[PDB]
């Protein structure tokens, strides 16, 4: 998801603005539909919720506009236990041996003959939960076993709470009523004010340990890469209680990382770190936010908003629908050179010119320099040492940047890449002149539909996840809910698309309208106040009761 | 009863639902989205009870793309009777109103439903849906971000046998 809230001091208005372009999937239970829902003289909203709640998860009132990203805190921790090794089935705590309890739960399966059986299974659960076994990483055998504590089990407070932020005035009663109730599951918030305010905030339900608990407490191995685990076998390393905490063991608001400013904030799924460079949040618990490289999306956000030029809403609309490729920014730069230093080497012929001739972009026009750049930069992340300037914490901004072709080991790595994955866009049965529209599309009964967007992972803002099936790739996820909203005086200025359209169902007509829109990235308005809903044309009303 | 919802449909089918109370919102919200998105809830509430495999049998999958019957044990695990009483005994009483209007109204689109927009008509899974349902969505979202991620991981937790 990308998420921008810009402030009176940087917008074109001198009010406040909002980009929410959460990215999420485009079927199945977490597939975005929008709303507006009114009690008139006490709540009016409007966005976007998820199938099965009555309350708005992504909108906007008459003087806010709010929307969400996934956070990179921890939401959960693994335990590792030391087995009694007496017996697998019971676990030392302080010393002392605990049995696991049982719990079975019993399913209906329907036969192959038609007929239901009923399959009993048992679910081992220590004290801090359910066991969980990964094959070859997280093991049961007779030493250790790890079980997993997943602190939402517990938060009662999440509807209550996003039908809380539906009825927030401004920015910060919003802050206000997320700090009081922390309901908030595992999503970063962002959001903007008539009066200017921008508001980031990584405020949700994490697992909390005192400072000085988790360097023993940490299982060092596996938060190595980032997996939250801790030591099971010690009645010490149980979640911390702080009474101001909303939950029993999960972090005080105060200890969560809060910014406000009059200038921007934004974030791309990266820590709460860089939020706003200006400003960098730091000093947090591990399991909250660390101080990591930003991904291609932050990066290329942040060089669109540095500065000291005002931001208007069109600037923020066609940093969505430029479709622009922007980790090709760091490497095909240095890959064009290689090629000009290798011509007439057959096998890179056409990968090279595919390359040259691309215009860096993920639009439905964009020629098929953009499969070779993906296919190449696939195997230039399992490489070591390539780039020419690695990560710099110092320069968080602009590393890392170019590939080493000063050294000759990776100047035949790089090559051989490029010739790897050359070979494989070859293999593949794309025709010639063919582009990335042609290839990529989301079906609709008998139909496909082109769709602009390319993986978040090679800094498209415009972040679409897409499967092969069959002779094209199919959209999966990605843009999905988007609002751009800015206050004028009459009322919220809301324009945006549900990418996928309002209906899951082929039969409806509303299951590809905005999806053909989305193809032609034209964004309509999000009417909202009386005036707008009556001048529809199209407009519809039913009133019901029972 | 005492349930009622003025709803308006701008372009793309997009609902503003005016009413005068919780439970008359949550009516406008369920009738709405099921006239779109029936047979997706009904699907997601199956997945959610752990019964794909009880419609469905052993070799589908859920939308998460998990294994019908692993998808099943985990859910019927996470959503066990005394969980969801406990979620439903902590609910605001707005809330709780949001929840009864929305199973109401969805339900009133389903008696009513002739096809028109509604693929799965006839289908034995496309039934009328309770609180309870909406709370083990709840649930299922909650844990998206935690355990949920380690569904499979939790089905395939069994000690170990005699081996070395
Ligand atoms: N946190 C969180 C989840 C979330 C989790 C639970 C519920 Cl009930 C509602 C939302 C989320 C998912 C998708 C989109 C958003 Cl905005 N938030």
């Amino acid at each position: 998801s990308n998420a921008i809230a810009v402030g009176s001091e940087r917008s074109a208005d001198g009010k406040g603005m909002l980009l929410a372009n959460p990215h999420f999937p485009w079927n199945g239970a977490m597939r975005f539909y929008q709303m507006h829902l009114t009690i008139p003289g006490r709540l009016d909203v409007m966005g976007a919720s998820l199938p099965g709640l009555p309350v708005v998860n992504i909108g906007f009132s008459r003087h806010l506009a709010w929307t969400h990203t996934v956070d990179t805190s921890s939401h959960f921790t693994l335990y590792r236990l030391a087995l009694d090794p007496k017996d697998p089935r019971r676990y030392l705590v302080d010393g002392r041996s605990l049995p696991l309890e049982e719990k079975s739960v019993a399913i209906e399966v329907r036969g192959a003959d038609g007929k239901l059986s009923r399959v009993e299974h048992k679910v081992y659960q220590s004290i801090y939960g359910p066991l969980v076994v990964w094959p070859g990483k997280l093991d049961w055998n007779r030493s250790e076993a790890y079980a997993l504590r997943d602190a939402n089990l517990e938060n009662t407070r999440v509807l209550q709470q996003w039908y809380s932020i539906n009825q927030a005035s401004d920015v910060a009663d919003l802050r206000r009523r997320v700090e009081a109730l922390q309901g908030i599951p595992w999503v970063n918030t962002l959001a903007a004010d008539e009066q200017g305010n921008a508001l980031y905030m990584n405020q949700s339900v994490v697992p909390y340990l005192k400072p000085e608990l988790i360097p023993a407490c940490a299982i060092p191995q596996l938060v190595a890469e980032g997996l939250p685990a801790l030591q099971g076998q010690d009645s010490r390393c149980a979640w911390s209680r702080d009474p101001a905490a909303a939950q029993a063991g999960i972090t005080p608001a105060a200890q969560l990382p809060v910014l406000l400013r009059r200038d921007f904030v934004q974030n791309s799924n990266d820590s709460a770190w860089l939020t706003n460079p200006a400003s960098p949040l730091q000093g947090f618990s591990p399991l909250v936010s660390q101080e990591k490289p930003i991904g291609p999306r932050a990066r290329y956000a942040l060089s669109r908003l540095q500065g000291k030029q005002p931001l208007e809403a069109k600037t923020l609309e066609e940093m969505v629908t430029a479709n622009h490729v922007f980790s090709a920014d760091q490497v095909l730069p240095d890959l064009l050179r290689l090629c000009r230093d290798n011509q007439g080497e057959k096998s890179l012929a056409r990968a090279c010119a595919a390359l040259a001739q691309w215009d860096r972009g993920a639009n439905l026009d964009s020629g098929s320099g953009f499969v070779y750049f993906q296919r190449f930069m696939q195997r230039f992340a399992e490489l070591d040492g390539a780039w020419k300037e690695p990560f710099d914490a110092q320069r968080p901004l602009d590393t890392p940047q170019g590939i080493a072709l000063d050294r000759p080991q990776v100047a035949t790595q790089v090559r051989q890449a490029l010739a790897d994955a050359a070979a494989e866009v070859e293999k593949s049965g794309i025709p010639d002149g063919a582009r990335w529209g042609d290839l990529q599309v989301s079906t609709r009964g008998q139909e496909r539909i082109a769709i602009p967007g390319g993986d978040g992972h090679f800094g498209v803002y415009n972040a679409i996840q897409s499967v092969r099936k069959g002779d094209h790739l199919e959209v999966v996820g990605g843009t999905s809910y988007i609002q751009l909203v800015t206050f004028p005086e009459e009322g919220p200025k809301a324009r945006g698309l549900l990418a996928f359209s309002q209906s899951s169902d082929p039969r409806s007509p509303h299951y590809r309208d905005q999806t053909e829109l989305f193809s032609r990235q034209q964004w309509q308005t999000l009417p909202f106040s009386d005036r707008q809903i009556d001048a529809d044309p199209q407009l519809q009303r039913l009133s019901i009761r029972e | 009863t005492g349930l009622a919802a003025d709803i308006r449909w701008t372009a793309y089918g997009v609902p503003h639902i005016r009413a005068k109370d919780e439970r008359g919102l949550g009516y406008g919200i369920g009738y709405a989205y099921a006239r779109d998105n029936a047979c997706l809830l009904a699907e997601e509430i199956v997945t959610a009870r752990g019964e794909r495999a009880r419609y469905f049998g052993s070799e589908g999958k859920s939308s998460a793309e998990l294994d019908n019957l692993p998808s099943d044990i985990f859910y019927a695990w996470l959503n066990q009777p005394e969980a969801l009483q406990a979620f439903w005994q902590a609910q605001t009483p707005a809330v709780r109103q949001l929840l009864e209007g929305y199973a109401a109204g969805f339900n009133r689109f389903l008696r009513e439903a002739d096809g028109k927009t509604t693929s799965c008509l006839g289908q034995p899974w496309l039934r009328a849906i309770a609180t309870d349902d909406l709370l083990r969505l709840t649930r299922r979202l909650l844990v998206e971000g935690g355990v949920g991620q380690f569904a499979d991981a939790l089905v395939a937790a069994a000690p170990p046998g005699a081996e070395k």
